[PDB]
């Protein structure tokens, strides 16, 4: 492609943003200045991301371009790229591209980034057999047959309507594959991709992971949000360092016991009641066990390298197994049955402490945790051991602020009253129980919350 | 207080990352999702402000991702804010300040 005559920059590049970019590239003073075809032929690379460019009209004259970045613009038509056969790398994520037919004969491409566009039809990619990086996620692709001949691919992603992975069968060079947010149940084809190092398959419909058995080079695996229960196959994957199996229906963790290279393990929203298989995973820094059926967390005391731990939405009474985990920076255990937080005094590095919806009455163990910047202590609730019903019932207030001061009740049931430190009721008739509430804003270090709760006192006939 | 029902891991990203983008950093979550559908967004320079779209979050799942290589020398630190709203658009959490550190690579 050649301009007929020396032409002003703003007559070649019709997009205002592009013209201004091209002015600087061509070392001209004004966009009105004339440039020659010889000037245009000197441009071999173009970094034009985030410029609000709506049209690449004019780029067909940059015959010698090998690398372009038009990511994060407002591009639709990409026709001016059609004959730029020297192109090796294209960055074009975050545009409005639907028709990629102009890429069809760009056979020298080894890198093509197209994620976050409006692409459905990828048939124009079929002949781009030198590709080693191809990114197609956040599109509306359902048919990946055009990928079958891309036998040099090392990294691949796509979405978001794919069910059939059979076109991946001969892509044995693949090392990184992200199929997140598709409609995949059958991953048997993945067994053929024996070079895979990372497999991200979040939010699919996968229930059978036996195809992963021979994929022993896998070091990163995400199967978050699938249909997993039995995970025996994972025992074969001894090189795994990062494993995400959250939001499945897993109960049996025995297959993970030998995976000692694990540093990050995500297991929230499962069916777990027994974590003893995790006891030997001593390299763990991040462990997520939220939304399970845990009571006994004793195996956690072994995990000396943890800096991040989640345990919220379980059935835990005894939090003390975390006491030796002195590297903990963030600890989440809201929605459990923990009353005694004495063991947490040991956690001097704790920055985020989330403990709402437990049975905590005494904040005094947290007094020296002055590095806290985020704190949650709202909505505690507990039931005291029963006392005998009497016409006049008195109990001591046990609610202690971080300073050691008793927090006076906010409300007291059945007309009861408070004279520090005693809560007293006058009951004209037997009642099964009495209660009181408290609510107290508090700051520890820099972390602020409302320490609040309801205390139930059963009365025996 | 400001913590509300947020559950957020610390966020760090090596500079000069290679291979395929986008890359998952952390999942952001609000426990307000137990009672209502929660919709996530991020604001700040590197998100909705220049450089825009360096970081993105999945609206429904809360997965925070990076879209390109970083350079600590250029920008060492990004200050973002995570947001959580219900189907009506009303915030179920107080915006949490998220700090993304760029490390070596
Ligand atoms: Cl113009
Ligand atoms: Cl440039
Ligand atoms: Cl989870
Ligand atoms: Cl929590
Ligand atoms: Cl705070």
């Amino acid at each position: 492609a050649t301009i007929t005559q020396d032409t002003p920059i703003n007559q070649i590049f019709t997009d205002t943003a592009l013209a201004e970019k091209m002015k600087t590239v061509l070392g001209k003073t004004n966009v009105t200045d004339t440039v020659s075809q010889t000037d245009l032929d000197q441009v071999t690379t173009l970094q034009a991301d985030r410029l609000g460019i709506k049209s690449i009209d004019g780029v067909e004259y940059l015959n010698n371009l090998t690398q372009i970045n038009f990511s994060n613009n407002q591009l639709t038509d990409i026709t001016p790229l059609k004959n730029l056969t020297k192109l090796v790398d294209i960055l074009m994520n975050n545009n409005q591209i639907a028709d990629i037919t102009p890429l069809a004969n760009l056979t020298n491409l080894t890198g093509l980034t197209l994620f976050n566009n409006q692409i459905t039809d990828i048939d124009p990619l079929k002949n781009l057999t030198n590709l080693n990086r191809l990114e197609l996620s956040s599109n509306t692709i359902s048919d990946i047959s055009a990928l079958s001949g891309l036998t040099s691919l090392q990294q691949l992603n796509f979405g978001n309507q794919v069910t059939d992975l059979k076109p991946l069968a001969n892509l044995t060079t693949l090392e990184r594959l992200d199929i997140s947010s598709n409609k995949v149940s059958d991953i048997s084809v993945l067994a053929k991709l024996t070079n895979l190092e990372s497999l991200i398959a979040t939010n699919n419909q996968i229930s059978d992971i036996t195809p992963l058995g021979i994929l022993t080079n896998l070091d990163e695996l995400s199967l978050n949000g699938n249909q997993l229960k039995d995970i025996g196959t994972l025992a074969s994957l001894t090189n795994l360092t990062d494993l995400d199996l959250a939001n499945n229906q897993i109960s049996n963790l025995a297959p993970l016991s030998g995976l000692t290279k694990l540093t990050e393990l995500k297991l929230g929203a499962n069916q777990i009641s027994n974590i003893s298989p995790l006891a030997g995973l001593t390299a763990l820094t991040n462990l997520e066990l939220n939304e399970n059926q845990l009571e006994d967390i004793s195996p956690i005391s072994n995990l000396k390298n943890l800096t991040y731990l989640t345990l919220y939405f379980n059935n835990i009474s005894d939090i003390s197994p975390v006491s030796s985990l002195t590297k903990l920076q963030r600890l989440f255990f809201s929605n459990n049955k923990v009353s005694d937080v004495s063991s947490l005094a040991n956690l001097t590095n704790i920055n985020w402490l989330s403990a709402g919806h437990n049975q905590i009455s005494d904040l005094t163990p947290l007094a020296n945790l002055t590095r806290i910047t985020q704190l949650g202590l709202n909505d505690q609730a507990w039931t005291n051991a029963p006392v005998n019903y009497k016409a006049n019932v008195s109990i001591p207030n046990t609610v202690k602020n971080v300073t050691g001061a008793l927090i006076a009740p906010a409300t007291i049931s059945d007309g009861g009253s408070y004279t520090e430190p005693d809560i007293t009721w006058n009951l004209p008739s037997y009642t099964n129980e009495v209660s009181y509430t408290f609510s107290q804003p508090v700051t520890i270090g820099k972390g602020t919350t409302t320490f609040s709760g309801t205390v139930t006192q059963p009365l025996k006939a | 207080g400001p913590l509300g029902s947020w559950v957020i891991p610390p966020i760090s990203c090596p500079e000069n990352e290679k291979g395929e983008f986008p890359k998952n950093l952390v999942q952001i979550k609000s426990n307000r999702d137990k009672e209502t559908k929660v919709f996530y967004s991020i604001t700040g320079q590197g998100a909705d402000k220049p450089p825009v779209g360096v970081f993105i979050i999945e609206r429904e799942t809360g997965w925070l991702k990076v879209t390109q290589p970083l350079d600590r020398e250029a920008i060492a630190k990004y200050i973002l804010y995570s947001h959580a709203v219900s189907s009506n658009g009303n915030a179920v959490e107080d915006p949490m300040e998220i700090v993304i550190t760029v490390t070596d690579a």
